[PDB]
RNA sequence: CCUCCUAAAGAGUAACGGAGGAGCACGAAGGUUGGCUAAUCCUGGUCGGACAUCAGGAGGUUAGUGCAAUGGCAUAAGCCAGCUUGACUGCGAGCGUGACGGCGCGAGCAGGUGCGAAAGCAGGUCAUAGUGAUCCGGUGGUUCUGAAUGGAAGGGCCAUC
RNA sequence: ACUUACCAACCCGAUGCAAACUGCGAAUACCGGAGAAUGUUAUCACGGGAGACACACGGCGGGUGCUAACGUCCGUC
RNA sequence: UGCCUGGCGGCCGUAGCGCGGUGGUCCCACCUGACCCCAUGCCGAACUCAGAAGUGAAACGCCGUAGCGCCGAUGGUAGUGUGGGGUCUCCCCAUGCGAGAGUAGGGAACUGCCAGGCAU
């Protein structure tokens, strides 16, 4: 039948790239799945959300054999 | 008259109609229609061609037809305002970038297979060059 | 799947869980015939400590190589051995067979004595 | 246990100056014998399946698997889930126990009994057979059966080829065409 | 929609109570979990009550 | 209210633009420990067929996910079993997202708990919809208040309708 | 069961098409760090006072419409 | 020090698949037995325990081999930021950036810790 929706936007995406300074708790990624996977010093929320467990720089890279994409947290 | 049996989607937008052509030669005849122009062929403009170029060749060798009209375009009625939904889909159409091979043939000698091109090109909204295979 | 692609299947999710804790794991490897450990640092690439019924030393003392009574050998010789150079505190690593029998063995015995896990 | 003692003293030399194979390793094993009842009409009654579950378990000295419907299928009108037959993988003691039973006095008793096809092999050297009847079997109780079944018989083997899975059952004197 | 308010109460005598709803339709039996009773500072049991 | 495209490779972005879905479900369909791995095609097989159940081979997640879409998912988030109630109470470094009201993510601390030999994991469900401010009133609790005083009514505070 | 000037998915080789396809993938833009020069602090916070929430055309990228409109709706200058 | 094997990692297809060959003293595997520890919505298949009669058949490791995967220039082409221009639905010029596909070619991995067998 009849078109005419559209849902809220939900703000999801990169809150810090690579080699920002961030403390304990900041969120780095907003997504719906697993885009993204918890490296060293980074935690998997409920909504698949990225946050930093230490402080220091965020740190992006691709590791594992199937070619994954990782976000870690370097202490700076 | 050429149509896909089935589609993902009913509509499509508009877009635009950039680039030069993919499949600019003749890959399955000994003769080929090529678009120099750039312009959209409707179904009906494609039979119309492919019509007159058969009846040329009466019927004897092979014919290729390299385009597809995959495009659905939507037009709204007489006595109808703007808005309250896109139009109602009517035809097909396939883009037409310069260098595309419209039309193949084989099977006949390259002076009927020029006339049979002639004969099809006069149907068609966009100028078009009469093409050979080529080694390489 | 076969035996062994099946088993390191089943050992991935701890040993992930491991490293991501960064502990130094007592890696139990079982076979019909012999029973390995090896202590192995966080880092995975390097061994501290490492006993089994391949040893001379150990398998002269044993009646067959492949059983429980190896197993508890084996156990009590990385831990002495893990001991003398310090390490104390590890985590078990099954290794994607069962917390039982020989490895169970094997497991008791580094506990009695005296490695913490 | 006879028939395995007849397999390792007479069958495996039979098999290995047949085909000339390099090691005793290569030689065609039994590896396993599979019962199925496809019972299908246990939706209407499903007091139908464990009658079938019953009868099987008599043939086979083990508790069968009620086997269920893996996807929904209009034509048959069944539902994901259901139990629409059950099934008995015999390995071992069983298996040979069971082999015997059915070469030396199942096979014999079948109604007009000629021979058992030598061309119902997989393309990979395993067997497959259908009994009509399960009164065959001395197991099950003429007096006693509510209906008369059939089940599936399946020699899974470790013959590469239909040739050297036909060989393997031939050497146990199996009664083909 | 066709799924009801409870309210699950504490064992312990103090007046706490949890909140939750069921299908009464398909579950008609009173429910019955050990939850945290914040009053007693212990996990007791806690049982089915009208909402 | 949710999902995708339009949306111009951070976020956001309009139209009576193009397509769909929600207004629930689940005491297990939640927690944990241990295990397991689809779709589809070819060959063979009682009834039995294009398709039910059984066996082998190819295949390699195209399956599955309570439901729309998209992103995820094998260390599975998919499927099964044992034990269970973490679908805990108080809090919360630090963040995201909003004009605001709000909404979301969160390691860690305290008390108490379940599972595991242990490392550990658990503050519901793969994630993102499943919703209703305030007022007024109802029910239970309460080191609060209690119009002379002691009570009480009524009010507050906590839980909830 | 046998067979046919018909139709024919899958698979292989060849050729295209896609806003809601991607085993590839820029230019730009955006986030963060450091450094100089320049710029009447241009920045942030708090406080006093507003106006404004009918926009228009042109360029580029689009939706809609007929790649119609001095049309209509977003983005960006 | 060399050869061989097992374990745990780095790296994540130049590393994989296929085809051919090859290895059992040791290791590994299949294997033998199963009452029991423990196990099967059935089954000692798997999990598991007690072993050593057999075999490297399978698997696994190693060596060889460009059928496939995979890596992959140079040059050209497509696009595009800035400035300019035309016949302005689309293009061109100056400048900077510069793919994707294809082509030549590469390619039958490389590497660390520990342990065991053998040899000098
Ligand atoms: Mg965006
Ligand atoms: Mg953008
Ligand atoms: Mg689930
Ligand atoms: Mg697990
Ligand atoms: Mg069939
Ligand atoms: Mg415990
Ligand atoms: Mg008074
Ligand atoms: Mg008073
Ligand atoms: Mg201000
Ligand atoms: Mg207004
Ligand atoms: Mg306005
Ligand atoms: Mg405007
Ligand atoms: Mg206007
Ligand atoms: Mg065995
Ligand atoms: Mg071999
Ligand atoms: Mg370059
Ligand atoms: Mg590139
Ligand atoms: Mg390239
Ligand atoms: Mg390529
Ligand atoms: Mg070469
Ligand atoms: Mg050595």
């Amino acid at each position: 039948t009849r078109n005419g929706r559209d849902s809220e936007a939900k703000r999801l995406g990169v809150k810090r790239f690579g080699g920002e300074s961030v403390l304990a708790g900041s969120i780095i990624v907003r997504q719906r799945g697993t885009k993204f996977h918890a490296g060293a010093n980074v935690g998997c929320g409920r909504d698949h959300t990225l946050f930093a467990k230490a402080d220091g720089k965020v740190k992006f890279e691709v590791k594992g054999p199937k070619n994954r994409k990782f976000i870690s947290i370097e202490a700076e | 008259m050429l149509q896909p049996k089935r589609t993902k989607f009913r509509k499509m937008h508009k877009g635009r109609n950039r680039g030069l052509a993919q499949g600019t030669d003749v890959s399955f005849g000994s003769f080929g229609l090529k678009a120099v122009g750039r312009g959209r062929l409707t179904a009906r403009q494609i039979e119309a061609a492919r019509r007159a170029m058969t009846r040329a060749v009466k019927r004897q060798g092979k014919i290729w037809i390299r385009v597809f009209p995959d495009k659905p375009i939507t037009e709204k009625p007489l006595a109808v305002r703007m808005g309250k939904g896109k139009g109602n889909v009517e035809y097909w159409v396939a883009l037409i970038q310069p260098g595309k091979v419209l039309y193949e043939m084989d099977g006949v000698p390259e002076e009927l297979a020029r006339e049979a091109f002639k004969l099809a090109a006069a149907k068609l909204p966009i100028k078009t060059t009469f093409v050979t295979k080529t080694v390489m | 799947m076969d035996k062994k692609s099946a088993r390191i299947r089943r050992a991935t999710r701890a040993r992930r869980k491991l490293q991501e804790l960064g502990a130094t794991r007592l890696v139990v490897h079982r076979t019909p015939r012999h029973i390995y450990a090896q202590v192995i640092a966080p880092n995975g690439s390097e061994v501290l400590v490492a006993a089994s019924t391949v040893e001379k030393a150990i398998a002269e003392q044993l009646k067959y190589t492949g059983n429980k009574d190896a197993a508890a050998a084996v156990g009590k010789a990385v831990a002495e051995r893990a001991l003398e150079k310090g390490i104390k505190d590890v985590s078990f690593d099954r290794s994607g067979f069962q917390y039982h029998g020989r490895v169970q063995a094997l497991a008791d015995a580094a506990r009695e004595a005296g490695l913490q896990f | 246990a006879k028939l395995h003692d007849y397999y390792k003293d007479e069958v495996v030399k039979k098999l290995m100056t047949e085909f000339n194979y390099n090691s005793v390793m290569q030689v065609p094993r039994v590896e396993k014998i599979t019962l199925n009842m496809g019972v299908g009409e246990a939706i209407a009654d499903k007091k139908l399946l464990d009658n079938a579950a019953a009868d099987l378990a008599a043939i086979s000295g083990q508790k069968p698997l009620i086997t269920k419907a893996r996807k929904s299928v209009a034509g048959f009108k069944i539902r994901q889930g259901y139990p629409i037959g059950c099934k008995v993988t015999l390995r071992g003691e069983r298996m040979w126990e069971f082999f015997e039973r059915l070469i030396t006095i199942a096979v014999p008793r079948i109604r007009d009994f000629r021979g058992l096809s030598a061309k119902s092999f997989d393309g990979r050297g395993n067997y497959s057979m259908g009994v009509r009847e399960q009164i065959i079997f001395p197991e099950i109780d003429y007096d006693k059966v509510d209906r008369v079944r059939g089940l599936d018989i399946t020699i899974t083997t470790t013959a590469k080829s239909d040739e050297e899975g036909r060989a393997l059952l031939a050497a146990f004197d199996f009664p083909f065409r | 929609g066709i799924r009801e308010k409870i309210k699950l109460v504490s064992s312990a005598g103090t007046g706490h109570f949890y909140t939750t709803t069921k299908n009464k339709r398909t579950k008609p039996e009173k429910l019955e979990l050990k939850k945290f009773d914040p009053v007693v500072r212990q996990h007791v049991i806690y049982k089915e009550a009208k909402i």
